[PDB]
């Protein structure tokens, strides 16, 4: 808000404000410009569900049973920009830069803990109408990455760009016409690319004041450590606040 | 000789400051000439700049905004102290430095204690006050 | 990856990669470091040597060095974790 | 065993060669680890690790750098890898030499023996000399 | 008469099984839930992401370990030197995966220790003792305090705080090689030459004991039941045994005296030790050991190795691969 | 968790203070020598 | 370094850090020429 | 050029290191109240 | 199933602490 | 007393199980690599740069 | 004269500490003769203030 | 105890409580030791290495925010488990340096995005430059660097 | 909130409470001997050995 922007930063840390978003005020209706470019975009997720098996009376039809987050304060974004562009139908959001990954690991029932990157890398928005509106709507693809760039080194000391490819401390493997293809798909470590949908919807705006702000929900795909096992849909929930101007 | 490690003075040719240290003194056959014009125009291009990063200061105090006036004075304006005392060559001169600042210090001691007219009138202290400033040297 | 096709285009066979080598690899280019191979790191996926004169921001000093290089300079098949490490992998002297 | 033919070192942009009396070569070294040393140490920089004291990486400058013509102009204009803007603001110089402290004292013929040590060592040394850790 | 009177009393009494004492107050209840929670996270502890890396490292034997490989993992990189109790942590969960109970068990072992130290002046107080038994026992105290405190201190984090285990104390003695060179440093020099020569002294003084042994037993029964308990008669010719080592050295290099012989058993170690943790202690802040890299040349200025050299590149060995995915800078800072 | 907090300064204050009024409780004369 | 007045002294003062060391050197000396009485 | 650094502080520490035991040495002769 | 051994060693081993420290042969004077 | 197998088979398997001990082996990498150029004159080991076991940035 | 008059300062507090504390540790030595050494305190003593004199005077 | 040696281990405690606080003001506290006259501290010479190499590769076009790093954390700009944006590394550990070179970059909420690709001033430059090559790491014959320098420099802090 | 720079970790009010009947439980404990003495009888020993 301006609010937060009146405290100093000895006041706001170690207490845990800088992780949340803005509340926005009040409700009306903005234009974007033709050279309209969003300017600080936050999205902060309250709420985190990953889809499994679940134990109902007799069937185990797939649900979301949630989670808690166990990296402590850092799942929310910032600072991302993008220039708001017009079509004619519908008014597009594009993103540009700002930090726009934010990897963080939430538990489940059993004591499984699923690790996975929070992203809006290269998001398309569109929403119904022109201007801003309290019952606006608009959502988009995002690609996530990998959750480990390629020069990560496993516990052997493997990776897709550097480390080794073989069992290291097993030398007696790659002995005969088979080799170690036995263990094919732990020596390969493959770079992973999926696809994320997110649903915005603004519901208060300031126009005075030129920020807008709402709910928003976000589906994604967990990560698989290059393809070292199944990774499983998570869906997540929460509110941003974005600046218009 | 090449691994003498106590030859103070015995070893090289020109005079050293000080049997402890590398240098050469600030005498002649120097190539850092303190009298050179570009030096003088660098300290001068900082003084210019200072007046027009401190007229964006009451923009900040009129929004709420107290951690970009506490900041702008000393994101740029680090290299201001290290010019204007370089530049204070008369007697008067020195002197009405430190008006300055003592003008420029009452800002920044405004605006952790947020102060709203303490920034705004010490402000126009401190332009009236760089205004004396350059105008003599 | 076990068996990746075009290591050696990426640092070390004197005919440099474009969408996949590090900015290490223009050092050994005279001219381009570090401005014109700023700019043809920076930027997304390219396929061939003459979308690298598409590059919004160009002189034509920096279409100059291009020039000379594009011999040296190729394009290949970018593979998306050498296209992440393309500032920085990590490696240095 | 300073030979007078591994004293000698390259001088001007042509390729003439003259010889570093010992004096040279050792107050080249006293200056070198004073003043340049804390970065350029072995010949790798430590704040910007592309841009090395090589002999390869020295000749592959916009313009080249292996002359004891050519050190002691970087020394008193350092222009960036490919010479096209100077970073008199950043690197420490002659021309910006107000700011660091430590280049207000300095002579011709010390900055003749500096880039003497910069060109001598990687006749010394053939592989140390900026090559990093893999090298010590 | 008083309840506090008849409480003090009980509390300082000799005649109790163990003596508690004031100082037992404030032991017991520490080095209990430093025993009771070391037991549970040795055993039953979810894997912790100590490089902050949110690579989770397994220490617990439910987890596939044994009794080398288990060990309670220090905090997390992310943490660092904050103070993370259970209540600031949100859940327990969130607290097991954040390397939790490291700083549960540490500082209240560290209290434990140094009050099991205060209680062992305080026994000596009440029973007429001399009172510096505790004064000996500072030493391994100060090299508690070493590793678990002050080199977390001094390195900013308890992450490079020593892993409460078997294998990962040899991951802390290899990883401190390489950053800070303690075989050179002169501190770990004299502490090998105190345990060295401690273990010499007690093998030394325990064989002229045994050696110059009285005639009490028969050669059928045990050479210990010689030994009334509480006798007054000396059980050693204590003569016999300053004539054999009189001879066996030469004569002058000979203690006759038992007491400043009983006296410099509890120098040479203890103060080879003290000595030692302020190795630790200030190489906590990176006062490194000696440095001879790279210090013989030739008259041409080649480097010429030296065992240093070669040492070196045993701990640019470790150096490159410590923590292996955590550092993104040239320069290992921490 | 805020109720865990409460139950932790409740015991350490209790064994803290047990040792401040310990040493205040005329200690040095708890010798074997006399009283 | 020094005052250009003080210049001269310059090897004296180098010494004089050293001499804190020497009084506790000296209480061993003087415990030695008393005859450890 | 004979490196006048080094003589000096060579004699000054010779007649410091012998201005201590001189104290002592001057007391035993006058078998003082040492 | 092998971590089971473990465990019986340790507490195993922390049985015949218990036991040396509190049912110890009292030595006694006469 | 090089391995434990049990952790070896396991490590190899599942690129996430990590522990003190599989630690120790690669910072026993750096010993066997990074000084036995040096250590055996006698052998002649010529290691390029692109063999010698280094992390990440250093 | 600076350079000639602390020459002169050394000079007598190098006859003073061999002298001084043979003065003290002999049982009469103090009391017989002070009146000899206070003369060389007060000219000990004045010769810091003239050292200061002409330090201010030289600055 | 009201006796000669007992006031003497009074003191004795007291001032060793003063001897460890006077240690561990001179490695944290640049306030009262500037780092212009006692140089860096060991938590500042750890971001001023984080925030050249966030220099270096700005000017080749890189966006630093949105870097991803090869953990999957960020490589140059990062959250700390508070919130606030800090920089990415094993400096993460040291997130709470508050050094006058640095607070001029700083907001409510950190290090300002819309501040660091603006506004880095050049004697931000020279300042971190030099803070990393004097980092307080050194050595007991006073050669500075890490553990493993070579012997050229003579700097220990 | 960790790092917040809050008196003996006090948090929340509640917190008081506890630290205050916690020194002062065991404070009575200790006044029901050693307090209600006579505060003026000195000694010129070391050490004193006045009273229970
Ligand atoms: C021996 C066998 C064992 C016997 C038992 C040991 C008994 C003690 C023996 C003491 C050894 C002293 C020998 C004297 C030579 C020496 O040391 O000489 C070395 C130096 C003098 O050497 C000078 O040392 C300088 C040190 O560098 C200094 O100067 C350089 C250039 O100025 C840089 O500025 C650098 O930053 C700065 O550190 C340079 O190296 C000079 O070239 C060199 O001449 O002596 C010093 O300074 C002297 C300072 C003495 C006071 C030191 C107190 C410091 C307290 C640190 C405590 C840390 C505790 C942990 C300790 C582990
Ligand atoms: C009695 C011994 C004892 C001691 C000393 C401690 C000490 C500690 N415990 Mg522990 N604990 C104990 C028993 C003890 N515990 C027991 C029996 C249990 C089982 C219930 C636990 C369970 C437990 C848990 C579960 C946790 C702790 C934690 C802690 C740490 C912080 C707790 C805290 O806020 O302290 C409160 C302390 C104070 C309010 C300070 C009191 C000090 C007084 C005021 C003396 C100071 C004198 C003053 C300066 C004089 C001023 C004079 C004036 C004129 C200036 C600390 C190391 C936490 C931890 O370590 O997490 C990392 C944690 O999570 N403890
Ligand atoms: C010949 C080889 C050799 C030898 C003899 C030593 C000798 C030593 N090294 Mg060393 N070292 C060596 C090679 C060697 N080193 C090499 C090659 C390296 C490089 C890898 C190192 C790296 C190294 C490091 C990194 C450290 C040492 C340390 C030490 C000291 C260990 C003493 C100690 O911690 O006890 C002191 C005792 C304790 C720490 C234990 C305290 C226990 C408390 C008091 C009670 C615990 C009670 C327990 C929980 C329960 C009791 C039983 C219960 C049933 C009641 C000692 C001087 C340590 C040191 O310097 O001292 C700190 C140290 O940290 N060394
Ligand atoms: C071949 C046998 C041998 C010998 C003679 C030594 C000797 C030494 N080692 Mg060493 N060491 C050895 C084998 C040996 N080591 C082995 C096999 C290992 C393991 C692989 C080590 C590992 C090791 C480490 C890790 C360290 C040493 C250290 C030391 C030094 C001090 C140790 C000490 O005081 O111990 C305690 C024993 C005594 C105090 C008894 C006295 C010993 C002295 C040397 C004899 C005195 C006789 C005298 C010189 C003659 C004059 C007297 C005459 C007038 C009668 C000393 C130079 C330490 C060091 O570096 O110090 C510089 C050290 O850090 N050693
Ligand atoms: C004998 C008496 C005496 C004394 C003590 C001094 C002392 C001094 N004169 Mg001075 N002077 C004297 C006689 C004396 N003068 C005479 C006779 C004349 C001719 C009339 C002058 C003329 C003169 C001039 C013209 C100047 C001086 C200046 C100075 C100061 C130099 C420091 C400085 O630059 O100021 C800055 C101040 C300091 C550095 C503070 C230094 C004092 C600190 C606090 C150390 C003291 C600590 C403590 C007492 C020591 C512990 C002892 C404990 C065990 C008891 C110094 C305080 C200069 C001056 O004052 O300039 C400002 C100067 O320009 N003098
Ligand atoms: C040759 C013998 C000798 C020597 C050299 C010293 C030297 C010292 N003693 Mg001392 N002492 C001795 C024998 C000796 N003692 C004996 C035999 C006893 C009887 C047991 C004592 C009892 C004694 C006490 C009770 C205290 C000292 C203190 C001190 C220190 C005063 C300086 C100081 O603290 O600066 C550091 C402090 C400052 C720079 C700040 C200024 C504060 C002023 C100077 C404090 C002065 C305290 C005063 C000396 C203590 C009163 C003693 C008085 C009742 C006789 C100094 C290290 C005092 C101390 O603090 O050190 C442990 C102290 O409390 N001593
Ligand atoms: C081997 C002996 C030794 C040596 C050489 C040093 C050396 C040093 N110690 Mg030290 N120290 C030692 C032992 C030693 N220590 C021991 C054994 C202890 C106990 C563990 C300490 C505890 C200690 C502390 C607690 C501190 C030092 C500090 C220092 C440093 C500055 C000295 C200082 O503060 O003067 C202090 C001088 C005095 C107290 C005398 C009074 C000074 C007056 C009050 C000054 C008034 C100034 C005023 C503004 C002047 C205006 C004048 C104007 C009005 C005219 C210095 C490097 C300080 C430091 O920098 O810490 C890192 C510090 O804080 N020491
Ligand atoms: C003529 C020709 C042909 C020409 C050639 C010339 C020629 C002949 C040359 C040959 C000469 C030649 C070399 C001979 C010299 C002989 C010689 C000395 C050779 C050996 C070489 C050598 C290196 C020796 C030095 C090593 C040495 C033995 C060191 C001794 C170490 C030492 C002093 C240790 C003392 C340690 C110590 C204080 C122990 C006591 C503490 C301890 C707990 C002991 C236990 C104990 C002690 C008691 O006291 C009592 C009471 C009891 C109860 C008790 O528990
Ligand atoms: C000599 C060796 C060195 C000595 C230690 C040096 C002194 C260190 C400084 C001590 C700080 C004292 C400040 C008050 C305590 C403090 O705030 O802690 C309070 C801190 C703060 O506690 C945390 O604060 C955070 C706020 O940022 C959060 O709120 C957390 O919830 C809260 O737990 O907690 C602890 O450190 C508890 C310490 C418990 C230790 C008690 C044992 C002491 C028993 C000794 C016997 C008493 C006799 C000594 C007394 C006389
Ligand atoms: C200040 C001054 C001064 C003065 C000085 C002084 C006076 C000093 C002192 C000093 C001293 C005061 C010294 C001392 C010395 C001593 C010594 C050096 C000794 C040593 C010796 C040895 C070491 C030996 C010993 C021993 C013995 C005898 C026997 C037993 C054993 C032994 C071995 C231990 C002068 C004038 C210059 C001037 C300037 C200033
Ligand atoms: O955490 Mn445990 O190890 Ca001490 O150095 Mn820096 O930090 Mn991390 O790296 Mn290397
Ligand atoms: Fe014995």
């Amino acid at each position: 808000k301006s609010q937060i922007n009146e405290l100093s930063y000895l006041q706001v840390k170690g207490t845990g404000l800088a992780n949340r978003c803005a509340e926005v005020v009040g409700e009306d209706s903005i234009k974007p410009k033709p050279g309209a470019k969003l300017v600080d975009m936050c999205i902060e997720p309250k709420a985190w569900a990953v889809e499994e098996e679940v134990g109902k009376a007799g069937k185990t039809e797939k649900k979301f049973v949630n989670s808690k987050v166990m990296t402590r304060q850092t799942y929310t974004l910032d600072a991302i920009e993008g220039p708001i562009t017009v079509d004619g139908g519908k008014i597009t959001f594009n993103e540009k830069e700002g930090i726009d990954y934010a990897a963080t690991t939430v538990q489940l029932p059993g004591g499984e803990r699923v690790p996975f990157l929070f992203t809006v890398k290269d998001l398309v928005a569109k929403g119904n109408g022109d201007t801003f509106k309290p019952g606006f709507q608009m959502g988009g693809d995002f690609n996530t990455p990998s959750y480990r760039t390629g020069l990560f080194l496993d516990p052997k000391g493997r990776g897709g760009t550097t480390g080794y490819d073989m069992a290291v401390a097993l030398p007696a493997l790659q002995l005969g016409e088979e080799g170690d293809a036995e263990l094919f798909g732990e020596n390969n470590k493959v770079f992973d690319i999926t696809q994320g949908r997110i649903e915005m919807e603004v519901n208060k705006v300031n126009a005075e004041d030129s920020e807008i702000g709402g709910v928003f929900v976000a589906t994604q795909l967990s990560d698989t450590d290059m393809g070292s096992k199944t990774p499983k849909k998570v869906l997540t929930k929460g509110i941003f606040y974005a600046k218009v101007d | 000789s090449y691994s003498e490690g106590a030859a103070y003075g015995t070893d090289q040719a020109d005079k050293l400051y000080s049997p402890y240290s590398v240098y050469s003194p600030e005498g002649e056959k120097s190539l850092y000439k303190p009298d050179n014009a570009e030096y003088l125009a660098r300290k001068k291009a900082v003084l210019a700049e200072t007046k027009n990063r401190l007229q964006k200061i009451p923009a900040y105090v009129d929004k709420k905004e107290w951690f970009n006036v506490k900041d702008e004075l000393t994101r740029y304006m680090y290299e201001t102290r290290g010019a204007v005392r370089s530049l204070s060559s008369s007697v008067t001169q020195k002197e009405k430095a430190e008006v300055f600042f003592r003008a420029l210090e009452d800002t920044y001691g405004a605006a952790t204690l947020k102060k709203g007219d303490a920034v705004k009138a010490s402000n126009d202290k401190a332009i009236a006050a760089l205004d004396a400033f350059t105008a003599t040297l | 990856v076990i068996d990746y096709e075009n290591i050696g285009y990426l640092g070390g066979s004197s005919i440099v990669d474009i969408n996949n080598a590090n900015v290490r690899a223009y050092l050994k280019m005279p001219g381009m470091y570090p401005t014109v191979a700023g700019k043809i790191v920076s930027h997304g996926p390219y396929s061939g040597v003459a979308d690298l004169y598409k590059i919004p921001g160009l002189s034509s000093a920096e279409a100059d060095v291009i020039k000379k290089y594009e011999s040296r300079l190729t394009a290949k098949t970018p593979s998306p974790d050498y296209v992440i490490d393309r500032i920085n992998n990590g490696l240095y002297r | 065993d300073l030979d007078e033919a591994t004293r000698t070192v390259v001088v001007d942009n042509a390729g003439n060669t003259t010889v570093l009396t010992p004096e040279q070569v050792k107050r080249g070294k006293r200056l070198f680890n004073a003043t340049c040393g804390a970065c350029h140490v072995g010949g790798i920089t430590k704040t910007n690790p592309n841009v090395g004291l090589d002999p390869e990486a020295l000749s592959l400058a916009t313009p080249r750098r292996d002359n004891i013509s050519a050190l002691v102009d970087y020394i008193k204009n350092p222009t960036t890898y490919d010479g096209l803007e100077s970073i008199a603001e950043v690197h420490p110089s002659i021309k910006s030499a107000d700011i660091y402290p430590r280049m207000r004292s300095l002579t011709d013929e010390d900055l003749y023996s500096i880039a003497g040590h910069i060109m001598l060592s990687p006749k010394i040394a053939s592989e140390k000399w900026g090559g990093g850790k893999i090298y010590y | 008469v008083s309840l506090w009177e008849r409480f003090c009393a009980w509390i300082t009494s000799t005649e109790n099984r163990l003596y508690i004492g004031w100082f037992g107050c404030l032991m017991f209840p520490t080095l209990l839930t430093a025993t009771s929670c070391f037991i549970i996270a040795f055993i039953a502890a979810p894997p912790v992401d100590i490089d902050g890396i949110r690579e989770p490292v397994a220490g617990s034997l439910l987890y596939g370990n044994n009794i080398i490989s288990g060990a309670v993992v220090p905090s997390s990189n992310a943490i660092g030197m904050h103070f993370y109790p259970i209540w600031e942590a949100a859940s327990i969960d969130e607290w097991l995966y954040n390397g939790g109970p490291y700083q549960l068990i540490v500082l209240h072992f560290l209290l434990g220790v140094s009050a099991y130290m205060g209680r062992e002046w305080e026994l000596s107080y009440r029973l007429g003792m001399r009172p510096w038994i505790f004064v000996a026992f500072s030493a391994p105290v100060a090299a508690a305090s070493a590793v678990f405190l002050v080199y977390p201190i001094g390195q900013g984090s308890f992450s490079d705080g020593m892993p409460l285990g078997i294998s990962g104390t040899f991951n802390f003695m290899l990883v401190f090689q390489a950053e800070h060179n303690i075989l050179m440093h002169p501190f770990h020099m004299a502490g090998v030459a105190g345990v060295f020569g401690g273990s010499l002294f007690s093998a030394m003084h325990g064989s002229l004991v045994t050696s110059s042994l009285i005639r009490e037993t028969t050669e059928n029964e045990s050479t210990n039941y010689g030994y009334k308990f509480g006798q007054e008669e000396e059980t050693y010719n204590i003569v016999a045994a300053h004539g054999y080592f009189g001879r066996l050295i030469f004569q002058y290099a000979s203690f006759n005296n038992s007491r400043a012989l009983h006296f410099f058993l509890a120098l040479w170690p203890v103060v080879g030790i003290w000595i030692t943790s302020m190795g630790i202690s200030t190489m906590a802040f990176n006062l490194n050991g000696f440095n001879f890299n790279q210090s013989v040349v030739d008259s041409q200025g080649r480097v010429i190795n030296t065992w240093a050299d070669i040492l070196n590149r045993a701990n640019l060995g470790i150096e490159v691969m410590h923590e292996r995915n955590a550092h993104n800078f040239p320069l290992d800072l921490a | 968790m805020l109720t865990l907090k409460i139950l932790v300064y409740t015991t350490v204050i209790f064994f803290v203070s047990l040792f401040i009024f310990g040493f205040l409780s005329s200690d040095p004369s708890r010798n074997p020598n006399r009283k | 370094r020094l005052p250009e007045a003080y210049v001269v002294f310059s090897p004296i003062v180098d010494v004089l850090p050293i001499i804190p060391v020497f009084f506790l050197l000296l209480a061993f000396v003087w415990q030695a020429a008393i005859g450890f009485r | 050029m004979i490196n006048w650094q080094v003589i000096g502080q060579l004699m000054s520490t010779a007649v410091i290191m012998l201005a201590g035991p001189a104290v002592i040495v001057l007391l035993a002769l006058k078998k003082g109240n040492l | 199933m092998e971590a089971l051994v473990y465990t019986f060693l340790l507490i195993g081993t922390l049985m015949v602490i218990f036991f040396a420290v509190f049912f110890r042969e009292t030595p006694r004077i006469l | 007393a090089y391995d434990f197998v049990s952790q070896e088979l396991r490590a190899a398997e599942d690129p996430e199980f990590e522990t003190f001990y599989t630690k120790n082996h690669l910072l026993d990498e750096g010993i066997r690599a990074w000084m036995a150029a040096q250590d055996q004159p006698h052998e002649n080991f010529v290691f390029p740069e692109e063999v010698l076991p280094r992390g990440n940035a250093l | 004269m600076i350079t000639l008059l602390v020459a002169l300062l050394v000079l007598i507090s190098l006859g003073l500490v061999v002298t001084v504390p043979v003065a003290l540790a002999t049982p009469g030595e103090w009391e017989i003769a002070k009146g000899k050494f206070n003369r060389f305190f007060q000219i000990w003593v004045f010769l810091v203030i003239v050292i200061a004199a002409a330090d201010g005077i030289s600055s | 105890v009201w006796s000669g040696e007992a006031y003497l281990s009074y003191s004795l405690a007291a001032i060793s409580l003063m001897g460890f606080t006077a240690a561990l003001y001179s490695w944290y506290n640049n306030t009262a030791y500037p780092s212009e006259l006692y140089g860096p501290t060991g938590p500042e010479a750890s971001q001023a290495q984080a925030f050249t190499f966030l220099v270096r590769d700005q000017r080749l076009g890189a966006n630093v925010s949105s870097a991803q790093g090869p953990t999957g954390l960020g490589k140059y700009l990062m959250r700390s488990p508070s919130g606030e944006i800090i920089f990415g590394g094993e400096t993460m550990r040291f997130w709470d340096l508050r050094a006058p070179w640095v607070e001029p970059l700083r907001g409510p909420n950190g290090l300002d995005i819309n501040k660091i690709k603006n506004d880095i001033q050049p004697w931000q430059e020279r300042r971190a430059a030099e803070y990393m090559t004097h980092a307080p790491l050194g050595s007991l014959n006073s050669v500075g660097g890490v553990a493993t320098e070579i012997n050229s420099v003579n700097y220990v802090s | 909130t960790e790092g917040t720079n809050e008196w003996f970790g006090v948090d929340d009010l509640r917190l008081l409470a506890v630290l205050f009947l916690g020194h002062w439980a065991i404070l009575s404990l200790w006044l029901g001997s050693y307090g209600d003495s006579n505060e003026d009888e000195d000694f010129f020993g070391e050490i004193d050995y006045s009273a229970r």
